[PDB]
């Protein structure tokens, strides 16, 4: 129902996809666990959109949302109705979501509208 | 159109995951979906589903968070309360 | 014949609820796939172990087991047989 | 699809059904578990007949076959098709099914054929 696209920066790289691909490359089986949880959550976002509710997704600031597959966090935005765009990844080492991350997403999102 | 808008998730998903992993993922989200579409729509809480299905709260909780796969009997019970159930269908 | 009594279809309807009958048929459907894979497609249980990647004891407990079988386990075995499960209305 | 009939003795009681109704009257999880398994194997016999093979089904002697859910054993025979007749039930006490049960099964079968003649 809802399409999901990956953000591609100026360099032609997609940060979230890059992160999942290196997880795919690792021998560790917890890499597989994190991958599977990310698989479920993104797919869940695809079907229910932002209506999925917590714990899966959370509204952060303004246009920015986050996906919460375990301790992985994927910042995304509404886009191109009815779709979404995954901006970037960070592992959360605190119980606070740094606005360092959020402003990076805002700046990423900025880059999207520009181009 | 837009260079900032990259790969579609359908393609990314197909590349990073085996056919097997995707099917099991689709089942987990289908179950998660039913529990979600029960909660914000039908107003059926987890307390409420517990006594409807006879299945307890910790068991339905773990059934939603896919860490350990559920027993078939519990899944069929929970789904029955929600008006669904599983069928054996051809792979495609 | 007075010695030929109740039909199983009537007996089953009396002893079991509609939900218990639903769960039973599903367990039977899975068993039916293991059976006619051996009967027709000529697949052994250990042959199935290699295709599905699930251990032979866990496969056997689908048939003889006291309890489960787990959902992911059923999906692996069914997939190797060209089958799967789907959420469907009641 | 095969019809499944329960044997009724002269009193008349249906032993296999009487046993299942007993399990239904019991609390505790074991009886519920045994009931579900019995439910599955009989229904399985209805769909596949003797083609179900092991572990579900084993031939014993002559016309006598046994259904083997868990530790429960139900003796049955092929009947005027498409059917089967469930004769009686016992719990497994031994390495293998004892002679005693098999001969009770044969008597019950003989009884069925005789009472079937009188029309």
């Amino acid at each position: 129902m809802h399409n999901i696209y990956f953000y591609k920066d100026k360099n032609g790289n997609e940060p979230v996809f890059d992160y999942m691909r290196e997880l795919t490359s690792k021998k560790g089986k917890d890499s597989r666990i994190k991958l599977n949880k990310i698989n479920d959550y993104i797919e869940l976002l695809s079907q229910h959109g932002t209506r999925a509710g917590e714990p899966y997704i959370k509204h952060l600031d303004a246009e920015i949302w986050e996906l919460r597959p375990l301790r992985d966090r994927i910042l995304f935005v509404a886009w191109m109705d009815g779709s979404f765009v995954l901006l970037h990844h960070f592992m959360k080492r605190t119980q606070k979501t740094p606005k360092r991350e959020i402003e990076q997403a805002k700046r990423e999102l900025a880059d999207l509208k520009e181009r | 159109k837009n260079n900032a808008i990259g790969s579609n998730w359908k393609d990314v998903r197909a590349e990073l995951f085996s056919k097997e992993e995707i099917l099991e993922s689709d089942m987990r989200v289908a179950i998660m979906s039913e529990l979600i579409e029960a909660r914000n729509e039908k107003g059926i809480s987890q307390k409420k589903l517990e006594e409807m299905s006879g299945v307890s709260q910790p068991v339905i909780a773990r059934m939603e968070t896919g860490k350990t796969s559920p027993q078939l009997d519990t899944v069929l019970k929970v789904l029955a309360s929600l008006g669904k159930t599983l069928a054996v269908v051809p792979l495609e």
